[PDB]
């Protein structure tokens, strides 16, 4: 990772090139989600709101998804801060990541021409005694509830139609998403 | 102590004027302070204790943004206001707020454009043509 | 973990972003809990406590649990310190990390809308001699004991009710955490 | 990596090799194509867009191949910037290697004299159920024509051509690449 | 580990560093030869900055070396300043031991901190004259660390020797009336 | 990696020994011949070409070998670039080593009095089908008849002799690579 | 590792604990004597010895053993250096962490109340054809003669003692180290 | 450990021109050796450079490349033996500069032929040793060269590991002396 130093009055920054980006309100999701990148990009988020209050910020997505209770925490403070996000799918959004995807501002969703977005329903295991079996498998289908329910307040999509589409694996084109709602428009270049 | 400031004085003999401090970002911050007088009430205190009274002079700042600088202060993303905006907000990282809050106003100076560049060229070759002209040297640039 | 350049009247300086929250006194609780972050986590609370003794303190928790020892170091940390410590649970509080969240100054605990929190009794274990494995199983149930009821003393409700329902994994919404009164409103976006 | 000092005016800066090329606007792809080094690639192509809007970009490539959606990224960034990318294939470009040397800018791909190029369909895996391994197979063979018609919009050969020859490990030479349509010269050497 | 910044000075710290300026020494992992090091560095460069003022040790271990440990106490020993002891979390084996080794009146313990003491434990194998010059050696140990805490808390040495045969958590109340620490300390 | 420390006009400056050696314009090429270590010898070219286009370039070999790709993204970009590259072996460079070392400008391509050099044909590997292992087999034999034919332009030696002389390993010392033509003179000790 | 600040008549200057040990010219020696280990000591001595060849040098000696080579170079350093060195066992100093520690400058060599050091013979190992093995004993052999002699020209105990002391591991408490004749005395506290 | 005057011990002592030679000599050990030979000549043409020697063995290649730098450039390399020299340690400690050749009184010097291996056909096996054998030509030359002794008797006392004493070093002249205290 290249570093690049802008050279002021005052003195020299020395930015990592995402540093360089955060500089211009751009995070980076660029990896499977988990507690480690979940802190970091809420705590990215809260800085970013402390900085400006009132401009928008970039989310950049090309993540694999991760665990569930990372993204909704991501989710929850981006709902929480004032500014509203635009979130950019820039190669995948699969997971979590397409959760977060759909997540974005109002008229501020978008992806790449041909970048690939991907839903399906959470995993998850248990090992167990019954009753252990049965409380992991209540967990999990609860977590898809609450996955389902905000897809369908986000999306627009009925909940029955995001239950039966997230069942298996389901790929779909900039466009795809377009139509089904996880996005707003095409970045035409 | 026995010669005065070289700025009381020269403002003291010569009260209407122009005052031209020039790449003012160079200087060290805190020289700056000694202008605050200045601007609020016009007065300059000389270490004699003669007031010098700068009422009747027009004080200009000029201050240089250098190529690279003015580069590092566009948004990297996908997708004149913009630059005067994020130009104005970097100068306020550099001065006191209370000394900015004294200028009457803080101009921005505008990148040339070609055909400036082209009015330019016009301009100084006029100004080289009469030169040579009263020489009698007729010249004519195409 | 990406670098923060902030620019002020005395000049101009570089943070890791969790150093430019804590400068906001704010602490991150992201990880597992284990003796070095614990011990991390206590020498951030001292130092926001020597750098002004009267404003509040805001413990970040994101956490899966860990060791009841380390636990134990924060909360009596937290404990002894003057400031009011504020708790927020941002994406899971389990085991010791609901613990900690229930631990913050009464009327300042607070989740996110969809923040879930999971209580259960410590795990442990034993291996060697009868007597050895005694000895380690009353250890494991005096541990117990103190959490159930520290629990019981903070969240108010009664320490049976705690006993049972923390006898298998229990997994609680925001709005379920305040009515067991582990938080004390959940955070409103705005 | 070995540090250079050079700089300008103050002369007290020092930068990485990569850095002190980054700032000639030259970019580097010397490794698999990983999510990583894609989304290391794309924020450099951001940067550089940012820094002047008008001057051309170089972007050396010498990758053996990758992961398909990371060079996809790559593609669109380049695509969406401003600026020109001129692409230069060094040793081999492989896989999507060879693709993001064809995403290079009309009339400035190049690759030196002996370096080799291949075109292959896309490698992927499918386990599980028949169900599951239907779906992986149709998402392979759609990222498969996805890529062929990329292909054949840039190099202008048709897709059946494209089809057949991708279908095993195709090694092209310079002179070959020129011939397909990959890259528009060789550069021949001063 | 976080970044400090500190505004009189406007001088930058990691949080141990910072600690450390107070006279905070942190003892927060198994004790081992290069960590009972440092610790010596750091007593012997506090007593150096100044000789009179007390210095405050911190301890959450699991326990480590008895080496080690006998290094820490030795050096504890010493130096002139008064070594505080403040048990955080878990003061076991030589973590209990180094508890005890604090100066009278200034050993503590938060309210529900626990701390464990036992015999050390080893190791021995090969040919029967090394075994028994190894039981030798690690029951000459016992006798030292016995004898020290008897010394240190006033508590018989069969006393010690009954307790400590097998382990024993202590509360802090427990680990007062045992003298281990001078008082359990009180929030505000 | 020892620091240098050193004085100059403007102040003083410290470097690590392989920087120091490339503000003199040397670079080392000591290790393993891989896609990293070519990306960063392309790197350093690249500076150097960029800094002064007229002084020579001086390259340190002392490397068993490695991929053929990367050695030859070197030696294309040796070739590209507008300075003269020196090439001296430091003590052993087998297979692209030797190569890289027969790539220096005509009459600057040394070799201590005792280090060696070796020649060989390329490794390679073919796995899976038939038609897979006919396919890689083509391609491997295309690299030999590539490498012969440079190795004959810039040697001299025959195609057939070189073809013979590469079949098994062959090590030469320093005056018999000097007589092969690898080399055009042993450094002189003074 | 903590960072200390110092040289509080102005605070300027930050240091790390060993750096600042060796201001003093306490040479800190706390870890098995490997060969880097040894390496660092002797220069760190020889630094020392640079910087005031008159005032005495501390070396505090924490270790269980090492490399007996190693030993040696530092013994022969000591040895060689005008300053005296003195030795102070700090925790264990064993195998030849013992033997340094009587290597000191005589009536400069300390224990702390409770350190313990030990004596045994060198180990080794010897695997091969019977000749190789012959040679291993052989070396083995007279580096235990070098040892034992210098033991007993430095302790002034008779040598076929040593030789029978070191039959097996020898624990010594400071006293008995004192008697031993390895240590000059106990440090006593105020 | 931080010297303050800051540096890295190692550099310190570059700058008295000392270099340490402490570790197995792989490859990226004498690589830096030899970069730091190139800028102490460069440093100053005639000023003595000490080579501090404690190697356990390392590749006979980068111990040529090491020699060959030692031999090339202008200044006198002093080669003191700090602890051990064996393998190439000890064809580099003979390498020095004559008459300032030094070991410290109980540092140990081993000298042995060259270890390798080969696999494969019998031809490469026959390559392989061939090679292995005109290395060992090189390595008893070169030892009979610069300590003087007949190459039979290198041959002879290099067959098997053979150690040596500092004095034992001095009177096969491996070194010239050894280093008396003070
Ligand atoms: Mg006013």
């Amino acid at each position: 990772i290249p570093t690049v130093i802008e050279t002021t009055n005052r003195g020299e920054r020395a930015y990592d090139i995402y540093s360089r980006l955060l500089k211009d309100r751009i995070i980076m999701l660029g990896s499977q989600i988990d507690d480690n990148v979940a802190n970091s990009i809420v705590s990215q988020l809260l800085f970013l709101q402390a900085q400006d209050s009132e401009k928008d910020i970039y989310l950049y997505i090309n993540s694999p998804g991760g665990s569930v209770t990372a993204g909704f925490a991501i989710y929850d403070t981006i709902q929480h801060i004032k500014p509203d996000v635009q979130t950019i799918c820039i190669g995948m959004a699969a997971s979590m990541g397409s959760f977060l995807l759909a997540a974005g501002a109002k008229g501020k969703r978008f992806a790449l021409p041909n970048a690939e977005v991907m839903i399906h329903q959470p995993l998850g295991g248990a090992q167990g005694q019954a009753t252990e079996i049965e409380i992991a498998a209540n967990h999990i289908l609860k977590t898809r509830e609450k996955l389902n329910r905000i897809l369908s307040e986000r999306t627009g999509q009925s909940i029955e139609k995001i239950q039966k589409d997230t069942d298996r694996d389901n790929f779909l084109t900039a466009e795809e998403a377009k139509e089904y709602g996880l996005i707003d428009e095409v970045m035409v270049p | 102590h026995d010669d005065g400031g070289q700025l009381t004085e020269k403002v003291r003999r010569k009260p209407y004027s122009v005052i031209l401090f020039d790449e003012i970002e160079k200087a060290h911050p805190d020289v700056f302070n000694i202008l605050l007088q200045v601007l609020d009430d016009g007065h300059l205190t000389d270490t004699k204790g003669r007031t010098v009274d700068f009422r009747n002079t027009i004080i200009i700042m000029t201050s240089n943004v250098g190529a690279q600088e003015l580069q590092d202060q566009r948004f990297a993303g996908f997708g004149y206001e913009t630059i005067r905006k994020t130009m104005l907000k970097e100068l306020k990282n550099s001065f006191r707020p209370e000394f900015l809050n004294r200028v009457d106003d803080i101009i921005v100076f505008h990148k040339l454009t070609k055909e400036e560049l082209k009015e330019i060229v016009t301009m100084m070759v006029n100004k080289l043509t009469n030169r040579l002209s009263e020489q009698n040297i007729n010249i004519i640039v195409t």
